[PDB]
Parts: C-alpha cells; structure tokens; sequence
C-alpha cells in the first residue's frame, strides 16, 4: 500500500467481527512509520525534543445507512498492547457512535515521567500505543455496501511545543546541482 | 511589531491544563465534523478527567526566525592558484538555495518568504599532490565578488573586471576569521517566491518554474597573490543565514527526493515506512523474547 | 543610544537581562529577532465563516 | 439536537449520535455513604478515578431469534481493573453505576430491546426442588443467556424468558429502572443505578445487587441487507465506590 | 519521657517506650506533588490508608557476627497489599516513608546497629568487569546481606560491609539520614524520608529510590543471658502515596 | 545598564569594586556566581523532629 490511496484507509465491516481488533500502532509521532511523514511529523523530524497532547480525529465513510460504535483506547506505557476490548477499555478511552457527527476525536493526554521526550523515541520515553475494537459491530440495510472506511487525522493540541534544533534524517544528496 | 529589530520581549507559553471533573450532559465537544475543513480545538480535558498543571513551556525554538536562522552551506566550489585551464583559475556560480538539500527544504516548507541575509564564506586550500612537494608560498590572499545581474563578467583571473569599481568585493586572507556580510532583501517582488506554477513567456511556453523569477546575479571568486610554483588548490564554500524573516502559506514538506537544481521534478516515492499489519505493535516489557 | 531587554531563561526557577548598541546604518546589519514570540493558528486549523462552537454538534 | 449526548468518568468518555433520554434509577444519583447512615466505623478508601470509570464487556450477538441475556452485578465486574482489586481486597463495598447499553443498526433493521436493572433479582430453578449454582446464576462477563422455552438440568436458572427466571410476567419488568432500544429510533440505552440495598453496605461477591437483563420483545429483521451481523454491548461505570473492612485478599 | 512515643498511620499504631528521636529526611516531610511542578497530566490516585499504612517486613537475626542487611526501596513493598497492587496497575508513583526498625535486647547485652537510608545507592559488581543482576540488588522483603569478606560471582554485589557495596568507607554513611541503635540507651530507630529524585515521579519497579542498611558497628554481645535470640524487625509506611498512568497490570 | 557590585578584599585591613556589563542574549553565557555565600548545615548536622537543646540531657 506505500504507493496507494489504502495506505489511508482503515477497513471496518458489517457481520459478527469483535474479536477481530480493528487497528493498533504506536505513539511515536516522530519516529514511527504511521507519524513520521504526517504534518505533525515532519516538523517533529527538525528537532529532538517533544511535549504535549495529540488530537486523533476519526472520520466514518461509510454510506449514511450504516450504523455503529467503536471503542477508541490509548494505553499509557508499561504493558504490552491490550490483546483484547476487555483490555484494552481498562485504559483511557472514547465509545464512538457514527451518526450525523461523521467525526470522532480521541485526545491522548500527555502523561509522562518527564517533561519531554525524544522524538527519536526510545523505551525510556515510551508513550504507549492506541487500538481500536468494535463496541458493537456494523449493522447496515439491504441495498448497501457491506464494508467501508474509516480515516484517521492527527494534530497538535495547544499544550504541545518542540526543542533542540538538528537536521532531518528525511532529505538528502550525492552531489551538488543538488 | 518591527520585524527589523534585534530585541523584543513576552514568553511563548503554551496552555495550562484545566482541572476537569465528570460529566453527564448534551455537551459532545469529541463529536466533530471534519468536512467543514476545520481542525477540532478539543483538549484533554474535553475527553477524560485531568488535574489542573501550570504549564511553563515555551514554543519559542519553533519561531519561524529560530528555525530558519542558522548558518547553512549553499554552495562550493574549487579553484586553483596555477593551471593550464585559465578557467579553473577561479570560480563562480549563480546565487540561489537551490543546489543544497538541507537549506532548500527547510526554505520550501513556505510558498513565499522575505528576508536579509547574513552570508559567511569558509575558504580552504591545500598543496596538490605531486613529486616535488617544497616550496615556501606566502599567504594566499583571495577576492570574492559579486555581479549583479547586467555586470561585465571576468574572463581569466586578470580581467580589467576585478576593478570592482563598482561591484562590491571582498578581499580576505588566509589564517583570519571568516569573511561575513549582511545582504537586504533584494527582490524585485514583495517576496522572495519559492514556488511559481508559470512561464517566461506569454505565450505559456519559455521556461517553466523558479528559475524565471531568480536572477540575482553571480559571483566570482579568484586568489589575488596568483601564481605559487607548485599547484594548490582552493575551496570556497558560502553560508547563507536568513534573518528578520517573514513567511506565508506553508506547504507539506518535500517527500520525494530532488533531482535537479532548476525544477520541482521527483521520481514516485513511498507514502512511509511499512509494517507487517494494521494491527502490529511490537512487544516490549517481556522477560526478553 | 542603546536598548536593554530580558534575557532567555535558563538553569533557574535583575542580572537576568543583556544591553545592545546598533553600530551600522542599515537595518539589515541587525541581529535577529529571535524574541519575537506571536502566533495565529486560526489562519490555519479553522478558516471557517460561520463560527464552530465545537461543544455543540457541528451539523445538525 | 437532544439525541447527541457525551458521559465522562475518570479517564473514559462515551458518546451518542442517537440517544433518547437517560433513565435515573428511582430518581435517585449516587451519593456516598452519609455519618448518620453508616455502622461499619473504619476509614473508607474511595479510589475515585482509578475505580470509577467505563469497563466494557464482552460483546453478544443479537441473532433472529435469540431470547435475551442478563448479567449479575457487582459480580462481573470482579475483574475489572482497581474496581476489582477492591473488591477482592475488602469485606465491605458501595457503588452506584452507569450503565450504557450499545446497539446500532440501519434504517433498513428493525427490533426492538427491553434494557432493565432489577434490583435483588433472586432467580428459579429449573428442578422445581432444587437449588441453583452460583454458574447458573451469572458468568462474570461473558452472559448468561436466557431461553425460549422451559429449561431442566440441577443448578440452572429456569429460564424461559416468558417468566425472566423469577416467577412473573416479563412484559411487567418495566416497574423496573429501564428504557427500550427500538432500532428505528434509538441506538442506545443509558440507565444510572443508586446504591439499593436494605442495609448501608454490603459484601460485593456473596450479593447480585441487580441484574441487568436485555431482552429482545420485536425480534431483528433485515433483507439483503448485507448486515446479518448485529452486535449489542455493555459498558458500565461504578459509581461513588467506597470500600471498607480491609485485609487479605479473597480466594478466588 | 520522651523516650515514649506513639505514631499512627492507616488502621496501624506502632508505639516505643525507648525512642532516641525522629529523623526527618533532610529536614523535609513528605509531601503530595504540586502543580507547579507536576508533567504528567492525568488525575492522581490517592488511596490513602488503603496505602499508607504500616507494613512488618520478615524479621532478621542478629548474631555475634553478622556483619549487616539491606532493602531496595520501593521494591519489597511490591507485594504488600493495595500498595503493592497501585504499583503493578500504574505507570508512575511517588511517596515518602515512615521507616521504623526495631529490635530490643536486655540491660545485660550490648551492641551497636548503624541504620541508615541512602538515596540512590548504586551497586557495584564482584566481578569488576561484570555487572550486576537485579537479583544480585534486592530479593523483595527478605533483605540481602552484607559480607565481612571480598565476594565473587557474576551478578552479585561485591558486598564486602566495609565499602558498603558503594566503594566508599562505610564510616562515612552518616551524611545520609540516620539513627544509631546502641542497646545499651535505645531499642528503635525512626526516620521519615521524603521523595528523592531529580524528576517528580518514577516508575517504582525500574528504579530503586533508595536502601535501607542495618550494619553492626559494635557486635552483639552477652553471657550466660538465657537470650542469644536477638531479633531485627523493620516495619515502613508509604506516606503520600499518588500513582498516574493507570493501565493493566505489569508482567511478574 | 550595568551592575557594580563589591569585590572580595585582598592584602589590606570605594576602589573596591568592579563593574560588569552582560554582551550574551542567555544566561548561560554568563559568569560564575562566586559571590554568594549562603549556608544550612541543619539538612545534614540536626535533621531531628523535636528539638534537641543540648546544654540538657538529650534522653532521660
């Protein structure tokens, strides 16, 4: 998918599937490979240090006949990631029910030891991972797509601010005539 | 304010959390709609229960100014103090933040950007390798120069050119500190502009891009001593450092690799990184796997 | 004819600030302003006519 | 609209596109335990956060012809985080709850969900002369199911939903705390539970203060629908938890 | 007198009929972290005396030659009741300690226990170029002791008492909080230690706050005394307890 | 906008101070604070709750 339009889409579907988890990833907004080319990221490359909540907007593109709720959960670090909804909703978290609101937004609150953590993450500044669960599956009418897409948005919230200017690892050259 | 000014105070601080308790009501601030094109302003305490925290932190190393006012190399080039060529008698190139990486991305996250310049030139020369290596040369003394776009352009290390009646020049010599001057904004514009979607020509044809809206001239860089009995050579690298800066309209970062100085032109590249799934999360805290 | 302002804060919770004296004609000879500190995200994360209360459903 | 809703407990928050209103038990909030209403004299300990928050449970499917299910309450909790921890740490417990019932579909589905808190719901055994076992009584989470007709085996519940194992008509249940989830207008249920009780406290493993009981009375129906999957869950949050009597932990 | 003392903290009261003084940290009571210095942002967990509280570590025998123990810190306390269990469900914790030794003897025996609390006491190996393992460190109550010779082995401390397992003079450890107990004027030692570190929290299972060390300075002593048995007991009590970054509960 | 402060007294029981102007804009550029004389020994020699008056037992 790294040169497709799916790399931005996440797959959710009508029928019994709550054992199936629908996403997970880690909050490295510098470092990982779902963060370090967003927005966010990209500016995160320029420095080596970070601080501050994160805004995750979850927008349903499904048709407006589709139904649902989704469990949206962020586990601060010191576990590993919840391998279930019961585990997972044991941490901080949000029961998102699709309606007219197409939007949803999961705020990971900055919880940390330290003030600040390397935007090369390593496990000393770890900040957890987030995961998603179907609350209550999909239920759609006859006459509609069975399946569809979700697409995840990710910001700074106004706590947020970076320091320690460096170079980004992200351009480089051979040669000059650059 | 005066954005000319080297002085001018107030802290960059960012926002305290407020304290949020539980509640049970018609308020659904986690509920947007991203259509609108619109960036939600939820903050922590909009989705969980949070302590107040007095926060201090500043955003003052992510001013456009702190972020782009560092020294960085945009260019170099060789000469030589003797040689058959002439041309490699000195050097010259054409001023644009096009030819290096680092600087260009960082200046092409805005569309357009205004500013002085602080230029610094870092100047180097060794002896050539060859059999006979003993001589006892005296200090090389070099002059940097500069041609506006319309100026006579030197045609060996001895043209009339290097009057520098009227250009302006700098002589420097080895062993002392590194030349340094301010240039202005220069433009013919009201901004320097990093991006152009359009043509030389009326007719939508000529030259497409940047290069249309540079010329800025040239500069020129000979040693003046000029001779030494066995072959040396010189580097001449130039820094640019933007300062009392203005941007507008950011655009996402370059992704793709550059390939060319004079166009925007990139081959496809990957989205990012991959992983194995949409669900994978490695395993840390385990007695070691 | 010289100015004085504060100095950044550092390895601390009067002394704390530095004097400066322009000694060239033209602006450009300046240092820079790295104390400038303003900000407008709005341009940016909310160029909306219609104000977006965001408390309330956004729709509707 | 009043159908939009958001509910916010420690570090959880829920939401709703589609709500009706939220039932409050017998118009009564939980509140902690009052001086002049208290006999057990040592210091509570009251967790706040950490304990008072959303738990979701696992999830059921609501299939064409399934009967109902039921929950038992502060049991089925008794795993769940620090809620649980202070159970098994104390002799003593008191909570409230909110409880929030999930269910959507599609404006081409139709069903129709009776959701009730019952207090003090002493069930039936299916041997007229025998006993139940504390399995035929609840599961923890998971859920017990209920069944379309009269059920035999020693320690089962008699649970033929006709009589919601309790020996009266189930279409009463409604002098019960409840709403009702009609998929063509609602997608949830949310019911706030006070502490109910003959005495001030109680021990949280050897008492069901309530049992919570979704049962279907206008089965689910669709077409082509290519939505067969219809999943309902549970997610509730204590309350005011507030613990006493502490000492070793209990034998599981 | 003043010898006499009481002190109650939770549904614990410990009491002395021969107390030298108290010792206070460095001069400074535990306190609850404040705003203006707090990072992590989500609400606190205080369970009060739940947590704070006194607990009896496994005692310890003092013979004619026992050269000294030790105790890792907030470690040790890992498995006693709520305490223990905030520390396995959160990321972060903080508290202060009421450490209180004891051990009585007769007016016919004599002897002399340094009792101290170091701040950060980093180990050293026995194998210089190795290094240590955590269970080298500490083994939770039960208590590790000191040596009268150079030891060996990989991962073990090189706990020769002399150089305190630091490579200092161990006559040197009364710049950190201390009491002395001599047998022949006191039977207990009492100090109160604030949080130290040099960031607001930590997490309590990677990072050893502090160590507790008994080492006989003057050996226990004594004739036909009817009474070789002679006893330590070290009994501590968290004070202001706050745990952040509530999650599931950590690996074993 | 400079400070004049006292200087440490050498060889003998108005001339005796210096002036001193900050060029740097932090204050990490700063000079040393070998000025500041302070002092508790209390933290460490007396860290006992009840106050211990000796020219008194001390016990008893």
């Amino acid at each position: 998918n790294l040169e497709t339009m799916d790399i931005y889409r996440i797959p959710v579907q009508s029928g019994n599937h709550q054992s199936s988890q629908v996403f997970g990833f880690q909050v490295q907004p510098g470092l990982d490979g779902v963060f370090k080319h967003t927005l966010l990221g990209e500016i995160l490359n320029y420095y080596a240090h970070w601080s501050g909540s994160i805004k995750l907007t979850f927008v349903f593109c499904g048709s407006a006949m589709a139904t649902g709720k989704f469990l949206l959960a962020y586990a601060p670090p010191g576990a590993n990631a919840p391998k279930s909804r019961k585990d997972a909703m044991l941490g901080t978290h949000i029961i998102w029910d699709v309606g007219l609101q197409s939007s949803c937004v999961l705020c990971i609150p900055w919880i940390s030891q330290t003030h600040y953590r390397l935007v090369q993450q390593d496990e000393y500044t770890s900040a957890g991972n987030v995961t998603c669960w179907y609350q209550t599956g999909i239920v759609v009418p006859a006459g509609t797509p069975t399946s569809c897409s979700i697409m995840c948005f990710v910001s700074a919230c106004n706590d947020f601010s970076v320091r320690l200017l460096k170079d980004t690892p992200f351009i480089q050259q051979a040669a000059l005539l650059q | 304010g005066d954005v000319v000014e080297a002085v001018e105070n107030a802290v960059a601080r960012v926002a305290d959390t407020i304290g949020s308790g539980p509640s049970n009501s018609q308020a659904v601030p986690a509920l947007t709609a991203v259509e609108t094109g619109h960036t939600s302003q939820v903050t922590p305490s909009d989705t969980v229960q949070t302590r107040h925290v007095k926060n201090y932190h500043s955003r003052s190393e992510s001013s456009i100014e702190n972020f782009l006012s560092r020294s960085a190399c945009v260019y170099m080039g060789e000469y030589h103090t003797t040689n058959s060529d002439q041309t490699k008698l000195f050097a010259s190139w054409t001023i644009s933040a096009r030819r290096m990486v680092q600087m260009r991305r960082k200046l092409e996250i805005f569309t357009y950007v205004r500013f002085d310049v602080e230029v610094t030139f870092v100047i180097t020369s060794k002896q050539d390798q060859g059999t006979q290596l003993g001589q006892d040369m005296p200090p090389l003394t070099h002059q940097i120069m500069y041609i506006p776009p319309g100026g006579p352009i030197p045609k060996s290390v001895t043209d009339y050119t290097w009057q520098t009646s009227t250009n302006p020049s700098i002589f420097w010599t080895e062993g002392n500190a590194p030349p340094r001057m301010s240039i202005p904004f220069i433009s013919i514009g009201n901004a320097y502009s990093n991006f152009y979607d359009g043509w030389s020509h009326f007719s939508q044809n000529g030259v497409y891009g940047y290069n249309t809206l540079n010329h800025m001239g040239q500069i020129y860089v000979r040693h003046v001593n000029g001779s030494s009995p066995l072959p040396m050579t010189s580097t001449v690298r130039m820094y640019f450092k933007p300062k009392h800066v203005k941007a507008w309209v950011p655009r996402p970062p370059r992704l793709c690799q550059y390939k060319n100085a004079s166009t925007v032109n990139f081959s496809p590249t990957d989205i990012t990184d991959k992983r194995n799934s949409i669900t994978y999360i490695p395993d840390t805290v385990k007695p070691d796997v | 004819g010289a100015q004085v302002s504060t100095q950044k804060t550092g390895a601390h919770e009067s002394i704390i600030h530095y004097t400066n004296i322009n000694y060239y004609k033209d602006a450009a000879s300046n240092s820079a302003n790295r104390q400038d500190f303003t900000q407008d995200p709005g341009k940016f994360t909310e160029p909306v006519k219609d104000i977006m209360v965001k408390s309330l459903p956004a729709l509707n | 609209s009043d159908r939009v809703r958001s509910i916010t407990l420690g570090n959880s928050t829920i939401t709703t596109q589609e709500s009706a209103n939220v039932v409050v038990g017998y118009g009564r909030w939980p509140e902690y335990l009052r001086d002049d209403e208290a006999t057990a004299e040592d210091q509570p300990t009251q967790p706040d956060v950490a304990t008072c928050r959303f738990y979701t449970l696992e999830s059921v499917t609501w299939e064409k012809d399934s009967p109902g299910w039921w929950w038992k309450f502060p049991d089925a909790l008794k795993d769940m985080g620090l809620f649980g921890q202070n159970m098994y740490y104390h002799y003593l417990g008191r909570a409230g709850y909110t409880i929030h019932v999930q269910c959507n579909a599609s404006k081409f589905h139709q069903g129709c969900l009776l959701v009730v808190c019952v207090p003090e719901a002493e069930m039936g055994c299916s041997t007229v002369d025998g006993t139940v076992n504390e399995h035929g009584l609840s599961e923890g989470e998971t859920a017990k199911k209920f069944s379309a007709t009269g059920t035999n085996g020693t320690n089962t519940v008699q649970s033929i939903v006709t009589n919601a194992g309790m020996g009266v008509g189930v279409g009463n249940l409604t002098i019960f705390p409840h709403q009702w989830i009609n998929l063509r207008t609602n997608n949830c249920a949310t019911i706030v539970m006070p502490y109910i009780n003959n005495v001030p406290m109680d021990n949280m493993f050897r008492h069901h203060n309530f049992t919570l009981m979704i049962i279907p009375f206008v089965p689910l129906n669709y077409s082509s629908d290519f939505s067969t999957y219809v999943p309902i869950t549970v997610t509730v949050a204590p309350m005011c938890a507030e613990y006493n009597g502490l000492r070793l932990s209990t034998a599981l």
